[PDB]
This record gives structure tokens, C-alpha cells and sequence, in this order.
């Protein structure tokens, strides 16, 4: 398994090997929407 | 007295040396055992999926609890995991490369997506089967469930739960972005939130017999819809069901949440506290329990 992309864009696994930028749901903020 | 049949089917692989798997195993096994009640001329058929070595853990399980404190009769079957996966493959490829982790097409995911392929794979002597995950807990007769196949409406093929995590709503994002008035994702009542695979009532005969749930299956429809919906998953059958039951909603009764209230709240802390209540409500008698997401059950 994989774990869940936390961000909108890009595959459904987080670091998804073909995405480069990470749009984080309202409120969420870093390259893995942490704070 | 001619004998009438029930079908059960649970997933249970790579059991050895996994002690929680093993552990919730034996939760769902021992409260689904203790709370049945069959007729006598009912038997209750138990069938796993599993390679060797979970097989034999799910024998020296199962020993310790049957036969059933109730009497009824049980019957318990194996099926090899590699098998059904060459058996689905040709089937279930197609849509391995949106809904697997991660990326291609790989053996090793296949089975994620019996569920969608049952009707080929299972026997033709089996009209209905219920698939189960193990993470569960029991509070009733599983005798009950069968009734909900008697709800289905013409043309539906499968009973399925409503996902009560705001997952879908996340992987539906860039769809509700170009249709900001969509049902797609919103939570219940008027809102389509997607499924969750815990509890399936597969109805086999059904699935065979929809024209329109076999074009579904086909690669180019897929890949129709995958497109349309800019969808992609990793959690198989589950996210396949969903995405076809956005655009398809006959193909599916759905079941009351009592009969699969989920536990998980992981979504909640991963960017949808707002909105997290309207999915997850759940009130009625809970007649299963789900601890999905490694999520302790309460006693
Ligand atoms: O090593 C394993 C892991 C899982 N299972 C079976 O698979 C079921 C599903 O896994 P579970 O641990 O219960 O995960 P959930 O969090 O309930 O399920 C989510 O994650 C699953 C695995 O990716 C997806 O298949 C589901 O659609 C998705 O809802 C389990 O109940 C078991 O029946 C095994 O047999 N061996
Ligand atoms: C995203 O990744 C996380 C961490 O791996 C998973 O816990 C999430 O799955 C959970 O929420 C969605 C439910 O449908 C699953 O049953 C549950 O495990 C995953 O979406
Ligand atoms: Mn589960």
C-alpha cells in the first residue's frame, strides 16, 4: 500500500513520482500540507 | 428438506507473523460465529482467500471456534490467491492502472479487485455471495443482511455502504472544481460521497445479467470515465465502485451505515475538520462495526 496524497493535485499516493507542486486543502501549508 | 446455501467471503492473506491481522481476524470471526442463527437446513459457507501459509492460520483459527455455539451447520472453503488473480487479470487490468498504488500494472494488485470480477470467478451454482473485511465487529445475525437483497431495485447488482470520511470529496477535487454545483464527493443526504468495500452484497446472477454493469468493466469505458471524472485511487475495488456509481447511482443499494459504521478518522485531521461531521454521522442500531485504518474497536 501507499499513503494517501495529502495534496489536490498529482496521483493518489503521497510523492507520486510524476508531480512537482502540492496544493494543500484550506488551512494546510508545506510539501506535505503539515501545518 | 432441500438445502439452502449462504456465502460469506473474506480476504486473509499474508496472515503469518502478522499478529494484528490475525488479532482483528479473530475479533470478526468469533462475534460473526457467536450471534448467527440458521435453520436447520441452512448452512452458513465460509470462503477465504489466501495463499498457503494464511490457510493454514485460518484452519487452526477457525478449529477453536467451530463448530458454532448456535449448531447450525458451516462449511469452510479455500481459494488460492494466485488462481483468482490469473483468473482476474484479463478483467480487472484495465482499471489497475487508476485505482492501485501507485503505478502500473502490477500481479500483486489484482485481487483489490475481486469484488468487481466475482461474478466470473466464483461458481455458477452461487447466485449471491457477501464479501466481508476482517477488521470488523458483529452486533447482529448476519442472517439479516441477506434480507437487503430483497431491496434491491431492477436493474441494481450490488449493496454497498456509503464512505463516511470525506475521502472522495479530496479525490473528486479537480472534478467538484470544474463543476462547482456537483453532487460528486458532497456528504449525505443529497450528496453522492462514495462507497466503502467493508461489506459488499455481491449479487453474482445480477452482475452477470446487467448489460450495462459489463460494459462498465470494459477497458475503454474505464478509461472513459477514469478521464471524465479525472479520478484516480489506490484503493481498489472501492474506488471503482465509487467512480461508476457517480455516473451509474441504479447500480447500486445502498446500505444503511448501521451495517458498516466506519471507525477511521484519518481524513479528519488531513485538511477537513469543517466538513468531517456531515460524513461521519452515523445513528440507528450499528449492526457492524468497522475498525477501518488500524482503528481500535470499542467494547
Ligand atoms: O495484509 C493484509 C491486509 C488486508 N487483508 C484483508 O483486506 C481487508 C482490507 O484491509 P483492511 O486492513 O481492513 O483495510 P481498510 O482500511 O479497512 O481498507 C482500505 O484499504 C484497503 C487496502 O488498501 C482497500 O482495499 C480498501 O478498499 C480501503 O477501504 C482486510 O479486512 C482483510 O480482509 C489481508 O488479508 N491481508
Ligand atoms: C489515505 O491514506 C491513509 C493513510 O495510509 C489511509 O488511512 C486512508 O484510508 C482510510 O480512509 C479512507 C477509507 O476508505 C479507508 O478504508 C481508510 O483506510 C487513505 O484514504
Ligand atoms: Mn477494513
Amino acid at each position: 500500500q501507499c499513503e494517501s496524497n495529502p495534496c489536490l493535485n498529482g496521483g493518489s499516493c503521497k510523492d507520486d513520482i510524476n508531480s512537482y507542486e502540492c496544493w494543500c486543502p484550506f488551512g494546510f501549508e508545506g510539501k506535505n500540507c503539515e501545518l | 428438506v432441500v438445502p439452502v446455501d449462504y456465502h460469506l467471503l473474506m480476504m486473509f492473506t499474508k496472515a503469518e507473523h502478522n499478529a494484528p491481522l490475525q488479532a482483528k481476524a479473530r475479533v470478526a470471526l468469533s462475534s460473526l460465529l457467536r450471534l448467527a442463527k440458521f435453520e436447520a437446513h441452512e448452512v452458513l459457507n465460509l470462503h477465504f482467500v489466501s495463499e498457503e501459509a494464511s490457510r493454514e492460520v485460518a484452519k487452526a483459527l477457525l478449529r477453536e471456534l467451530l463448530p458454532p455455539a448456535a449448531g447450525f451447520k458451516c462449511k469452510v472453503i479455500f481459494h488460492d490467491v494466485a488462481v483468482l488473480t490469473d483468473k482476474l487479470f484479463p478483467v480487472v487490468e484495465a482499471m489497475q492502472k487508476y485505482f492501485s498504488a501507485g503505478s502500473g500494472t502490477y500481479y500483486s494488485d489484482s485481487i483489490f479487485f475481486l469484488s468487481v470480477a466475482m461474478h466470473q470467478i466464483m461458481p455458477k451454482e452461487i447466485p449471491r455471495i457477501i464479501q466481508l473485511d476482517l477488521d470488523l465487529k458483529y452486533k447482529t445475525n448476519i442472517r439479516e443482511l441477506f434480507e437487503e437483497f430483497d431491496n434491491f431495485l431492477p436493474g441494481a447488482v450490488i449493496g454497498i455502504a456509503r464512505e463516511m470520511q470525506p475521502v472522495y470529496r479530496h479525490t473528486f477535487w479537480q472534478f467538484r472544481h470544474e463543476n462547482p454545483k456537483t453532487r460528486v464527493g458532497d456528504p449525505p443526504p443529497e450528496g453522492l460521497p462514495g462507497f466503502n468495500s467493508g461489506v459488499m452484497l455481491l449479487n453474482l446472477e445480477a452482475m452477470r445479467q446487467s448489460p450495462l454493469y459489463s460494459h462498465l468493466l470494459e477497458p475503454s469505458w474505464v478509461q472513459q470515465l477514469a478521464d471524465k471524472y479525472h479520478f484516480r485511487g489506490h484503493l481498489g475495488d472501492q474506488d471503482f465502485f465509487t467512480m461508476i456509481g457517480m455516473e451509474h447511482p441504479e447500480l447500486f443499494h445502498v446500505l444503511d451505515c448501521t451495517w458498516n459504521r466506519q471507525l477511521c478518522t484519518w481524513w479528519r485531521d488531513h485538511g477537513y475538520s469543517d466538513v468531517f461531521q456531515a460524513y461521519f454521522r452515523c445513528e440507528g442500531h450499528v449492526k457492524i462495526y468497522h475498525g477501518n485504518c488500524n482503528t481500535p474497536i470499542p467494547e
